[PDB]
This record gives structure tokens, C-alpha cells and sequence, in this order.
């Protein structure tokens, strides 16, 4: 057989259907989210990560002439003097007032501990979601794993399910996103080959381990000191330390709807939101002729007690009478409340108790055992205890908290005294021709 | 040391310290709403939940009682005076038989 | 590139640029390759057949 159904976005909270068919008993499924998995689309920009300067063996020409060459290292520069008497241990290596002359270069690459000190930068997009779902019917059980698109149907016994497209589209993940040590931060990164000296991102590379690099952090170089050789340089403070002692907090703490995110896959886990319509095929052999199911007499509802409250607070109790053995399940097939077993062994003549939970205090509702059904209205209260994080409002609410108490004095409230005016009117007029009379 | 006050909506709210797995911490109502067929301060209970959409229906209720009240006080004295001023009466005289029924 | 953000290098002459004035693109969202050919195709989603 065939179905559908849209059931909102939750993790472990199985709800309770009816497949309804003349002829065969009404069966029960159970539909519960085991898990959520939304993976979006990802596209890798640049690595970055702290740097280290090169300060190499300065190019030295006693008593002669140099140049300021060009090279492909990222942040390389080269700058040269003249006139310069550098000295050592030994004494003066060479002295010559205008011949001598010195050249000086400087780049940079990733530290070693960049290895995994490195934070990357992301581009995402396409959020797409995978959903786990555990589905029982006529006791038989069912793990499958599906894409929410409205195409692909999860293989599970080869019983093809679709469901499908989400209400509405939910994503923490901007389109630009970095990386860090198994963290994910939210923030708008510069285009690759796009740097500022002091910034994030000053150091780009395609892999942590590329020969080719790019950067610019603002590195000019600094005349010779006082008769001491050395290369006295100047630059700008990494932007990866900076935004790291300013990066803000992590995604994980901001995320709405609770999501747990992980990074090698970049995905978001048990984060819940919306609804889902889901459509089901059903063999015929689970389903059971009707005569084979047992059958029932005058049914009785009756409420022992019921507190509004979040959990099954909710308690029922039903009296039947049967000319059959065997199985039957049950349904409330009023929203506002539902219950928390699917079926219960029967009797001739005997009676149970179940529980339940709702959304109103009104318990006003039809319930319906077998494929009979019989009316249950009574009053719940609400609890003392108004704090707790256990699965709560399994239903949205439906403005259905309004007490029948309050829906009888607003009747009564509401006036009529348009139809007096109309009284009046007619007699004015029958009382105007009277006067007409004269 | 020290205390703090977190609001909780009714969705459900994360709660995160030390370093250890959090807890997940909601909500509901408990306010005393229903009555018990005697005379009671319901709105109370309302009032707490939403106080949007509660103190509206008050607005609209007092509306329509202003509504009707003034529409229908208007129409009898209009009826009334067109019935009783081309009559043209006196309190107290034989010709008001008619209004030894109106008043 | 044609972003208005980066510069080009070229003698450390700093040219911005862009953006575009009209976006084209002939790529669809989905797109098929075989042996050096680029073909427009919906092609369904992974395990979906
Ligand atoms: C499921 O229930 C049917 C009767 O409703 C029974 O015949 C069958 O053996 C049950 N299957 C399992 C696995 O319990």
C-alpha cells in the first residue's frame, strides 16, 4: 500500500500514524528521526598558518658594485648600500669608503609547526541534508538513510521511501568560513591573492606543503647599523595571531537550533528545524485481513487522572468488551494529544490503562482502539515543576489552550442587541404608517 | 563564585561549563489557568503566557460591548421619539394608552 | 582577477578592476565531462538511478 505524511524536524521522537483499509486492520507505524546530517557543498581557497622571515647570508662586495635583483619568493625584496665597513671577530673583512658596498634580501615561508598549527579557508554552499530514520510497522523494523531531496528514495530492504524538500532552508554555515584545529569560525576571508599587511590571511598557499606562496605584510628594509654586519629588518605582526586572539567564538556555542558540527566533513549533526512530507510503500503481506483481527463491543473511556504537563503525565483507562483474541493497536486521532504505546494484548471483556501527553489541558479529543473509536474529554492541570529539558512539546500548540470554561463565558458575553435594533426599526416603521393614518 | 539568571524559552535552551558534555534545559507553564466552575482569575495564567493576544481579547470584548450597547441605546430613543413626538403626549393623560404599554 | 578587492601583480603596480557589469555563464548547475567534452545535463542525484 501507499502513503504520506510530513512530520516536523526532530531527533528521537517517534510518532504513531494509521494506514487505514477496509478489510484489514488498521496498522501502526512508528516513525522515528534517529539522526540528522547536513552536508553542504565545499570548495577549498588557501591555507594559512604563522610565518617565518628569512634573513639570509647578506651578498657582500668588497670593494666593488652590486644590484637589487628580483626573485620569485613570496615577499621577497632586495635592497643594496654603499660606503660600508662591516667587522667580525677576526677584525675588518674589508674596508673601502665607496667601493664596498652591501645587498640585503628578505622573504618568508610557513613555520614547521604550521603543519598543524594551520587554519584554512573555505567557500560552502548547497547545504544538503541526509536524514537517518528508524520506521516500524506491524513489528517489523527498518533502519534507512535518505537525502531529503524529493528524487532519491534510501534503500532499506528495497522498500523506496521519498521525502521531502525541506519547509524551509536552515544554515549556520556563511558562505565563507575558516577552519582551525577541528573549529569552524564564521568570518569573511580575503580573496586569494588579496592580502594586508596586519590582516588575516596574509599567507596564502594552495597546500600546506606548496612551493608556491604569495603574502605582503609591509617588509622594508633598514640601513646598516654601526660597523657591526647584521641586516636589520621590519614588518608587520602575523594576522593569524592577531585574529587569533580576536577571532570570536567558536560556531559550536552559536549555531541556533543546537546543531553539532564536525569539520572533516564540514557537516552539521541532530540540528532540528521545519518539516519534512514523506511518502511510503507498504507491502500488502504486512498488512492483516480484518476478520483475523480481533473484534470489539462497547467501549468505554475513562480518564483516572491527567495533569498537563510535558512528559506522558497523561493517563486514560478503557474498558471493551471482545469476541476475539490477539492484538489490536491504538491512535489519537486529535493532534492536541498523543499517546505512548502503539498496542496491548486484549480480552473478552477486560480493560487497561495508557499514557499520554498533550499540548492543551483540554482533554477533549476521540481515540480509537481497533478500528473503533470511542470520545474522551476531561480537564488536565498544569504541573509544579516548569523546568525540565526532556522531549517537550511533541505538538505545537493549535490556540487550543482556550478552557471550555472561558469558550462558555465568552458565548454568553458576546451580545445581539443588532436584532433589538431591527425589532425597533420594524416597529417604527409599522408605528410610522399607524401615525401616516392620522 | 556567584549566580546567574538565564532565561528559557518554551523551545528548549543549550547550557554549556566546565569541560565536560552540556545538558539541554526547557520549559512550560504552570501558571493557575483552568478554574474549577466557581468564579476565578483565569486571565492571570493568560497573562503570563503571552501577554500578546491576551489583553486583546479584553479590547475586543469591551469593543463590542460599547459597540452594542451605544447601538442599541440609540436606535430605541430614535424609535421611541418617532412613536411618541407625532403622538405628541403628555405624561400622565388618557390619549398615552399605547404608552401605559411603552413605558 | 575581475573583483574589485585584488590587485594584480605587475612591477608591484596595484590595477583594480570590476566587478562585472553583466554576469554570463553558460554553465549550467550541473554539467557532465567525458574524454575532453563539456555537456549541459541534469544528471540525477548520487544514488538516485
Ligand atoms: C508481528 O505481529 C504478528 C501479528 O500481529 C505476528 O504474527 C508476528 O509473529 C509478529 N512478528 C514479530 C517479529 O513479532
Amino acid at each position: 500500500f501507499e502513503h504520506a505524511t510530513t512530520v516536523p524536524n526532530v531527533p528521537g521522537i517517534p510518532y504513531k500514524a494509521l494506514v487505514e483499509r477496509a478489510g484489514y486492520a488498521p496498522l501502526n507505524l512508528e516513525i522515528t528521526v534517529v539522526s540528522s546530517e547536513l552536508t553542504p557543498s565545499t570548495n577549498k581557497e588557501y591555507v594559512t598558518c604563522k610565518f617565518h622571515t628569512v634573513v639570509p647570508s647578506p651578498q657582500v662586495k668588497c670593494c666593488g658594485s652590486l644590484e637589487c635583483k628580483a626573485s620569485s619568493k613570496a615577499d621577497y625584496t632586495c635592497r643594496v648600500f654603499g660606503g660600508v665597513y662591516p667587522f667580525m671577530w677576526g677584525g675588518a673583512q674589508c674596508f673601502c669608503d665607496s667601493e664596498n658596498t652591501q645587498l640585503s634580501e628578505a622573504y618568508v615561508e610557513f613555520a614547521p609547526d604550521c603543519t598543524i598549527d594551520h587554519a584554512v579557508a573555505l567557500k560552502v554552499h548547497t547545504a544538503a541534508l541526509k536524514v537517518g530514520l528508524r520506521i516500524v510497522y506491524g513489528n517489523t523494523t527498518a533502519r534507512l538513510d535518505t537525502f531529503v531531496n524529493g528524487v532519491t528514495p534510501g534503500s532499506s530492504r528495497d522498500l523506496k521511501v521519498i521525502a521531502g524538500p525541506i519547509s524551509a532552508a536552515f544554515s549556520p554555515f556563511d558562505h565563507k568560513v575558516v577552519i582551525r584545529k577541528g573549529l569552524v569560525y564564521n568570518y569573511d576571508f580575503p580573496e586569494y591573492g588579496a592580502m594586508n599587511p596586519g590582516a588575516f590571511g596574509d599567507i596564502q598557499a594552495s597546500s600546506l606543503d606548496a612551493t608556491d606562496i604569495v603574502a605582503r605584510t609591509d617588509i622594508r628594509l633598514l640601513k646598516p647599523s654601526v660597523k657591526n654586519i647584521h641586516v636589520p629588518y621590519t614588518q608587520a605582526v602575523s594576522g593569524y595571531e592577531m585574529w587569533k586572539n580576536n577571532s570570536g567564538r567558536p560556531l559550536q556555542e552559536t549555531a541556533p537550533f543546537g546543531c553539532k558540527i564536525e569539520v572533516e566533513p564540514l557537516r552539521a549533526t541532530n540540528c532540528a528545524y521545519g518539516h519534512i512530507p514523506i511518502s511510503i510503500d507498504i507491502p500488502d503481506a504486512a498488512f492483516v485481513r480484518s476478520s483475523e483481527s480481533p473484534t470489539i463491543l462497547e467501549v468505554s473511556c475513562t480518564v483516572a487522572d491527567c495533569i498537563y504537563s510535558a512528559d506522558f503525565g497523561g493517563s486514560l483507562t478503557l474498558q471493551y468488551k471482545a469476541n476475539r483474541e490477539g492484538h489490536c493497536p491504538v491512535h489519537s486521532h486529535s493532534t492536541t494529544a498523543v499517546l505512548k504505546e502503539a498496542t496491548t494484548h486484549v480480552t473478552a471483556t477486560g480493560s487497561i490503562t495508557l499514557h499520554f501527553s498533550t499540548s492543551s489541558p483540554q482533554a477533549n479529543f476521540i481515540v480509537s482502539l481497533c478500528g473503533k473509536k470511542t470520545t474522551c474529554n476531561a480537564e488536565c492541570k498544569p504541573p509544579a515543576d516548569h523546568i525540565i529539558g526532556e522531549p517537550h512539546k511533541v505538538d505545537q500548540e493549535f490556540q487550543a489552550a482556550v478552557s471550555k470554561t472561558s469558550w462558555n463565558w465568552l458565548l454568553a458575553l458576546f451580545g445581539g442587541a443588532s436584532s433589538l435594533i431591527v425589532v425597533g426599526l420594524i416597529v417604527l416603521v409599522c408605528s410610522s404608517m399607524l401615525i401616516n393614518t392620522r | 563564585t556567584t549566580s546567574r539568571n538565564f532565561s528559557v524559552g518554551r523551545e528548549g535552551l543549550e547550557y554549556v561549563w566546565g569541560n565536560h558534555e552540556p545538558v539541554r534545559v526547557w520549559a512550560q507553564e504552570s501558571a493557575p489557568g483552568d478554574p474549577h466552575g466557581w468564579p476565578h482569575e483565569i486571565i492571570i495564567h493568560y497573562y503570563h503566557r503571552h501577554p500578546v493576544y491576551t489583553v486583546i481579547v479584553l479590547c475586543g470584548v469591551a469593543l463590542a460591548i460599547l459597540v452594542g450597547t451605544a447601538s442599541s441605546a440609540a436606535c430605541i430613543a430614535k424609535a421611541r421619539r418617532d412613536c411618541l413626538t407625532p403622538y405628541a403626549l403628555a405624561p400622565n393623560a388618557t390619549v398615552p394608552t399605547a404608552l401605559a404599554v411603552l413605558c
